[PDB]
């Protein structure tokens, strides 16, 4: 049979990538792999070292983007050393995102679990580095943002404190007291798709699935409200707010595992949960969910 | 022409208003009956939301018309 990719690892922004092939390979027959992005991007990657004859680690020439899906491509014409051509080419997918649990964000000054909600679901967007770049969002937020893994309690805590001050003194976030996550969002200027302003569609769940190709940030503005078991293409989804009307949470996944972040308390919660959660309080009609992000 | 404005507490809201009314009218209309502040509400006609400077007319409402209004209240 032609090569085939038997195992890929990816033991960052540039990471070490190995794959593994079914048999020894031509190594002169692979020049170029690359690492496409989600929209068709190239990265080219540096030289492969050879673990094995059948073995290869490489790392990409550039950084990737966060929170970032990539195809690792290995071009048509890859041979064997039995002499067999793949007339494909072969390829593998990997996520930029942390595996590590999620931290949680103290309620510091008790109004804030709309910030700290809005905050949990941009740290965990593809969207992360446009952010973080933006001159337009608070230095404060930027630097929150950047290093929401890998700060200390004490840094992460004022980091935090600097982070909703700066988003307090935005204009679309309130100076006190409670709000809503589309507030912090637009003071993050993360684009969001607006279901209602969909050509296409008349009701939420449409809207998202027959979206532009690549839409990764959903604002929920169509009817009827949406539950989590509405939400289209679960496989990419990656975080949702989730209000009660008077108090929000986070929900966020990383490895294949969802966590609900309820201000300071971070809890790994099962797909049973989530598919108990209503679309909206019956009691006083308030929205459970309005800002959905995909991978 | 009478309107009517159903919520997701399983409330009826009957509503006088005006083909010119705009939205931002209808929502203090129902701010004055329920205690809602309009930054808390939004108002769906055919799936769309309303949006504050257009009128009723400009979404082709009319009379014994149903919309539907979702709170959003701040957390
Ligand atoms: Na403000």
């Amino acid at each position: 049979g032609p090569p085939a990719v038997v195992a890929t690892r990816v033991p960052l922004r540039r990471p070490t990538i190995e794959l593994e092939f079914d048999r020894a390979i031509e190594p002169g027959s692979v020049p170029h792999i690359v690492l496409r992005a989600d929209d068709g991007t190239s990265v080219a990657v540096g030289p492969l070292s050879w673990l094995s004859d059948r073995r290869i680690a490489f790392a990409p020439r550039k950084p990737l983007k966060s929170n970032s899906r990539y195809e690792i491509m290995v071009p048509a014409g890859i041979r064997s050393t039995t002499g067999e051509r793949s007339t494909h080419p072969l390829t593998s997918s990997f996520d930029t995102a942390p595996v590590t649990p999620p931290r949680g964000l103290p309620n510091l000054d008790g109004a804030s679990c709309f910030i700290n909600t809005a905050l949990q679901l941009a740290v965990h967007s593809s969207a992360l580095d446009d952010i973080l770049s933006n001159e337009a969002v608070p230095p404060a937020v930027r630097t929150l943002l950047e290093d929401y893994d890998a700060a200390s309690a004490d840094a992460l805590d004022a980091q935090l404190a600097a982070a909703v001050a700066a988003l307090r003194a935005t204009p679309e976030v309130p100076d006190s007291g409670p709000g809503q996550t589309l507030e912090v969002m637009q003071a993050l200027r993360m684009p969001l798709y607006d279901t209602s302003s969909a050509n296409n569609a008349k009701n939420n769940a449409d809207a998202i699935r027959h979206a532009p190709p690549n839409t990764k940030a959903f604002f929920l503005n169509s009817y009827p409200p949406l539950s989590y078991a509405d939400l289209p293409n679960h496989d990419r989804l990656v975080a949702f707010d989730y209000s009660t009307g008077g108090h929000y949470v986070a929900y966020v996944k990383r490895d294949g595992i969802w966590y609900r972040i309820d201000d300071a308390q971070v809890s790994a919660v099962n797909e049973q949960d989530l598919l108990a959660l209503p679309a909206f309080n019956p009691a006083n009609g308030s929205v459970s969910i309005e800002i959905a992000i995909y991978r | 022409m009478q309107i009517f404005v159903k919520t997701l507490t399983g409330k009826t809201i009957t509503l006088e208003v005006e083909p010119s009314d705009t939205i931002e009218n209808v929502k203090a209309k129902i701010q004055d009956k329920e205690g809602i502040p309009p930054d808390q509400q939004r108002l769906i006609f055919a799936g769309k939301q309303l949006e504050d400077g257009r009128t009723l007319s400009d979404y082709n409402i009319q009379k014994e018309s149903t919309l539907h209004l979702v709170l959003r209240l701040r957390g």
